[PDB]
């Protein structure tokens, strides 16, 4: 449950880098990675997707080809590897562990993820960019898909993030109903097809950030805007 | 299929390599079970709370042991669990003529002893199984027989005092109580205290009953 | 090591003795009263459409 | 009087003789009686009364369906013999008939050395891996014999029109012809190896077990039986015919190809010769279903 | 003196059965003698699972009627999701000998035991995703035939010696300890409140106990042999019992004796597992002739077979919302009947 990165820094145009992910306390043979990219001023968006035994590699459409991922096992390592390097991916990496199996809760942990510097798809919306709140009050927040993530199996698609000031996100809904581990009993949430609502109800400190919701229907993984609290 | 359902789709599959694996390499041991008059030879044998397994091995051959003697319950209601065994070692102590009552009522070790041969042998589950029989006490019999005739059982004829037609009246005695002379076979190998060549028998009887059980499955035998 | 197992016999058997019966008529119409008032719920007895099948 | 049917610059003698007709088709009926219902019976027995699949018994059943074919494709042979070597059912009949019987051939022998070479190493290895393979290499090795004796027989299937020799018509690639073809190798290869591997096995599988002190039960006797039973109905069926072949090459090329009646006497007791093989076939299931 | 004890324990089980006698008055045959019957039912195998390499023994549903748990023999517990055939959770055993399984309640823990003579509980849902020995609970002398959950925290165990136990999970130690029978106890069933509990041995009797008080309520005999397979009314009002007589037994709790013999001339096999439909209309019974037979629990006559299986049935099951039916035999392979 402890999971590092290194490998990051200022880089120039045309070179290449090796980011590293070390994992501790649990079992990695059998949990998939993510790697995820965060812009140091905008949203979340996805990078690669490695399942367990190396059997199937996803990569994003504005990365194929120039990035290539790998992970050895005896060793508990997930490596990442910058080919032709431009100034569009400024920004700062995250590692995410997700296993699938009837249950689960994938992008569950989250590390803390590095910094690197130089010198058609289903659409996400965020309704609002910020909300000012105070104590004791209850909270919706609102996103809307393009299409109707309701798949025929009776299974709903969406996971919520938060994001705290100066930390890893953490999941806090799971599939739009379904509560996550170690968090409070507070949230909740509901909709339907093309119409999502996250509820907080009686809030208190800690609870100022951003909120992201993700779809997962199909590669490539779509996030939203952002969505903020202030106190 | 979504990508979840796929994903575990996939899950499924190496967990399937993984048992089937693990299957193959657990095919290639023989098992044997071993069973006795409670402490009369057993620990020898084994020298060199529930049941007890031993995983010894012997030129490029595992072996696989199970003692159930601490069972003490209804012995009818699980061997049935061991219908696939290689092979069954019985131990029968020599010694265990006189020394009766042993067990609270009044009768010999021999007569219990033989008793659980014949329930041992004659089983339906056991229809296809051989024995490999070991005679334990070897040297204590030469001075019982010295010191003390064949009267208190066998009222036939025992031959003489001597360790050769006792042994023989013995071996045969107990190598007859089976009734499917044609499905199964019996060893009757004699053993001591110092003898160091059991393993290099319970070898051979297992390779007989590996050949004996490969001619029959390609219709041959 | 004779009359302890006697006496615990004796005493099971006196605390079996009291308790109180009723007629077989009774529970055997509780039994149908059961059986006819859950018959819509019990897939297995009347097939139920593919439309809602679980298996299929 | 010439008898000199000379095609391909190649001078072969085509001999037309009563006898022939008088001994073949009736041994040829009884062949193919007794081979159909036989074969089919374990092809049934093996279809539909056979709860698991082992190795051996996919082995044996590959050498059922070769055995299949031969009494499938026996019927144009038969009615050819019948008209005295007159054949109507036209070329591509021929080249089906001729690759039919060659393939029966092929198919049968490799089978029953792969079944010897099976029992070798079930008896005198008793602990290698192989006796305990899956059916997927099971089904991946018959099918790698069957694209071998395929692509090794292949050669006969460009065959030309049946030849017409006055009126009558001959569709048959024994001909006594003076320059050898890749043909007679498959012929005299096919039984002198098979023979090795099998005297080979069968030998060492009787010392195994007469060295082991195995042979007081009765069915181990009965298993030496048999044994020996399959290596001598293989050797009575299949040396008549490479023998008498081996006395024409003899004549070959001491003689030379002069004068063709020389041949009268060998040429055609080599036709009878080869109705031997054909009863091998309905000898295969009569054994293998005996042993149960 | 003992002839004296001996003799008035005589006098009380007459007592006993003259107050039986006396508290009957009809056969339930003969009172379900103007209902209509059933008719003929046919299921058919919807899946088939077959990922195990060895003989199965125990089987149990879960909660949410859509997954299973399987003990093979070897170090194979597969939890399998009915639906999708996928297989969600394969455990390793430390033991290949074992004999029983339970599914909890809650879908968190799985109990686990055998001719190791220990009852290990296992978790399923933890942070470093594997599947950990959660607990080594010991205690008895003789095989573990059946074991069930009560709630997350007490399990209900019997073995081989005349005994059952009710346990603790955090400390393992036998919190309540049941010792009235004679002869080894080879079933194991709880009522739907999760008080009473019914046991079955080798004796040819059935003890029903109090789960709190810890002391036997009720003593049913009448079979010829053992009895191996033991199920509850869904009212708990009632239980049905399997023999090696070739015959199933249904007795009354309120009433104290039995109700319905379920037997036919052509069967002679023993019964392995017994288990009731939804509604409690019908009862499945897996015999040793490689099938599996339902018959109307309300009049003896029998309905359909299902018959798929090469070699014995040894368990079997029914969901809690009463969809399939899923058996378990000696072969390798179970099926899942709708
Ligand atoms: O059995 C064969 O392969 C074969 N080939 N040619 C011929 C035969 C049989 C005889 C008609 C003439």
């Amino acid at each position: 449950v402890q999971l590092v990165e290194s490998g990051g820094g200022l880089v120039q145009p045309g070179g290449s880098r090796k980011l590293s992910c070390s994992a501790s306390g649990f079992a990695f043979s059998s949990f998939g990675m993510h790697w995820v990219r965060q812009a140091p001023e905008k949203g979340l968006e996805w990078v690669a997707y490695i399942s367990s035994g190396s059997g199937t590699i996803y990569y994003a459409d504005t990365v194929k080809g120039r990035f290539t991922i790998s992970r050895d096992d005896p060793k508990n390592t997930l490596f990442l590897q910058m080919t032709s390097l431009r100034s569009e991916d400024t920004a700062m990496y995250y590692c995410v562990r997700s296993i699938y199996y009837y249950g689960s809760s994938p992008f569950d942990f989250w590390g803390q993820g590095t910094t690197l510097t130089v010198s058609s798809d289903i659409v996400m919306t965020q309704a609002t960019s910020s909300v000012p709140v105070t104590p004791g009050e209850s909270v919706s927040i609102s996103c809307r898909s393009s299409k109707s993530l309701l798949h025929s199996n009776g299974n709903t698609y969406l996971y919520w993030f938060l994001q705290r000031p100066g930390q890893s996100p953490q999941l806090l809904i799971y599939r739009m109903s379904n509560l996550a581990s170690g968090v409070p009993d507070r949230f909740s949430g509901s909709g339907s097809g093309t119409a999502f609502t996250l509820t907080i109800s009686r809030l208190e400190a800690e609870d100022v950030g951003v909120y992201y919701c993700m779809q997962h229907l199909e590669y490539p993984l779509t996030f939203g805007a952002g969505t903020k609290l202030e106190l | 299929l979504s990508a979840e359902d796929k994903a575990a789709v996939e899950r499924s599959k190496m967990i399937d390599r993984n048992l089937r694996e693990d299957g193959e390499k657990a095919a290639r041991e023989v098992k044997l079970l071993l069973l006795g008059a409670g402490e009369s030879g057993k620990s020898t044998i084994v020298k060199q709370t529930g049941i007890v397994e031993t995983h010894f091995t012997f030129k490029d051959l595992h072996f696989k042991m199970f003692d159930v003697g601490a069972q003490r319950s209804e012995r009818k209601k699980w061997i049935h669990c061991f219908e696939g065994v290689t092979a069954i070692i019985f131990c029968v102590a020599l010694s265990d003529y006189d020394l009766v009552l042993a067990e609270d009522e009044e009768m010999n070790r021999m007569h219990e002893s033989m008793k659980l041969f014949d329930s041992i042998c004659n089983n339906k589950w056991f229809t296809d199984t051989s024995i490999i029989l070991f005679l334990n006490k070897k040297d204590l019999f030469e001075e019982k027989i010295k010191k003390s005739p064949l009267t208190i059982c066998y009222p036939e004829y025992a031959g003489s005092n001597t360790y050769e037609e006792a042994a023989a009246y013995i071996q045969c005695q107990f190598e007859d109580l089976n009734k499917r002379k044609d499905t199964k076979e019996i060893y009757t190998h004699f053993t001591c205290s110092t003898d160091t060549k059991n393993v290099q028998f319970v070898f051979d009887a297992v390779t007989d009953v590996i050949i004996k059980n490969n001619l029959k499955d390609c219709g041959l035998f | 090591a004779s009359i302890a197992q006697a006496r615990k016999l004796v005493e099971q058997l006196k605390m079996e003795a009291n308790i109180d019966r009723i007629k077989v008529s009774k529970a055997a119409a509780d039994l149908m009263a059961y059986c006819e008032a859950h018959a819509k719920e019990d897939p297995l007895l009347t097939p139920v459409p593919a439309s809602e099948n679980p298996f299929r | 009087q010439d008898h000199f049917l000379e095609i391909d610059k190649k001078n072969c003698c085509v001999f037309r003789d009563d006898f022939i007709v008088k001994v073949l088709p009736p041994v040829l009926g009884l062949e193919f009686i007794f081979g159909l219902l036989g074969n089919g019976l374990a092809l049934w027995i093996f279809c539909f009364h056979l709860k698991s699949w082992k190795s051996s018994r996919i082995f044996l059943f590959n050498l059922a369906v070769a055995d299949f074919l031969l009494i499938i494709c026996l019927p144009f042979l038969m009615d050819n013999y019948v008209r005295r070597w007159d054949w109507k059912f036209g070329d591509i009949p021929c080249r089906l008939m001729l690759f039919m019987l060659a393939m029966n051939r092929q198919g049968s022998i490799i089978f029953l050395t792969v079944v010897a070479v099976a029992r070798y190493f079930r008896v005198v290895h008793p602990h290698h891996a192989l006796n305990k393979i899956s059916n997927r290499t099971a089904a991946i090795i018959s099918c790698l014999l069957w694209g071998i004796t395929i692509g090794l027989t292949v050669h006969l299937l460009k065959k030309k029109m049946p030849i017409q020799n006055g009126g009558a018509n001959l569709c048959s690639s024994f001909s006594i012809c003076h320059t050898f073809q890749w043909h007679e190798a498959m012929f005299l290869l096919e039984f002198f190896l098979p023979l090795g591997i099998i005297l080979f096995c069968s030998a060492r599988i009787i010392w195994s077990l007469r060295q082991r002190q195995m042979d007081r039960h009765a069915k181990i006797k009965r298993a030496i039986t048999f044994i020996m039973v399959v290596a001598i109905v293989f050797v009575i069926c299949f040396l008549p015919s490479v023998v008498v072949r081996i006395r024409i090459f003899w004549l070959l090329h001491t003689s030379g190809t002069q004068n063709c009646e020389v041949y009268r006497s060998v040429d055609l007791a080599f036709f009878i010769t080869l109705s031997f093989t054909y009863m091998n076939s309905m000898l295969d299931p009569v054994v293998y279903y005996f042993s149960s | 003196e003992l002839d004296q004890l001996r003799q008035e324990a005589e006098q009380l089980k007459n007592q006993i059965r003259d107050a039986r006698k006396a508290c009957a008055d009809a056969t339930l045959s003969q009172i379900t003698n103007n209902i209509d019957p059933v008719g003929r039912i046919q299921m058919r195998t919807r899946r088939t699972l077959r990922g195990h390499l060895a003989k199965i023994y125990a089987m149990h549903w879960g909660t949410d009627s859509r997954l299973l748990v399987s003990a093979s023999q070897d170090g194979k517990l597969i939890i399998w999701d009915s639906y999708t055939t996928n297989k969600v959770h394969a455990i390793p055993l430390r033991s290949s000998w074992v004999m029983t399984c339970a599914y909890a309640p809650s879908g968190n823990y799985v109990a686990c035991g055998g001719l190791d003579n220990i009852c290990s509980i296992y978790n399923l849902k933890t942070r470093e995703g594997n599947v950990r020995v959660s607990r080594e609970l010991a205690g008895h002398t003789g095989y573990l035939s059946c074991c069930r959950f009560l709630d997350d925290n007490q399990i209900v165990t019997s073995s081989g010696d005349t005994t059952c136990a009710l346990w603790d999970i955090e400390t393992g130690q036998q919190t309540t300890t049941f010792t009235g029978h004679t002869g080894d106890v080879m079933s194991l069933s709880l009522a739907p409140d999760t008080r009473l509990f019914v046991s079955g041995a080798c004796d040819a009797s059935a003890k029903l106990w109090d789960v709190r008080e810890g002391m036997c309520r009720q003593t049913f005999t009448g079979h010829e042999s053992d009895i191996n397979a033991i199920c509850f009314f869904p009212n708990g009002n009632a239980f049905a019992t399997g023999s090696d007589d070739a015959t199933c037994r249904l007795f009354d709790l309120r009433a104290d004796q039995e109700l319905m013999t379920y037997s036919h001339d052509n069967i002679i096999c023993g019964i392995t597992s017994v288990s009731f439909s939804k509604s409690g209309r019908l009862l499945l019974a897996g015999y040793d002739d490689f099938n599996c037979n339902v018959w109307d629990a309300l009049k003896a006559d029998r309905a359909g077979v299902l018959a798929g299986h090469d070699n014995r049935v040894s368990c079997l099951g029914v969901t809690d919302d009463g969809m399939a039916v899923a058996t378990g035999s000696w072969d390798s392979f179970l099926k899942i009947w709708n």
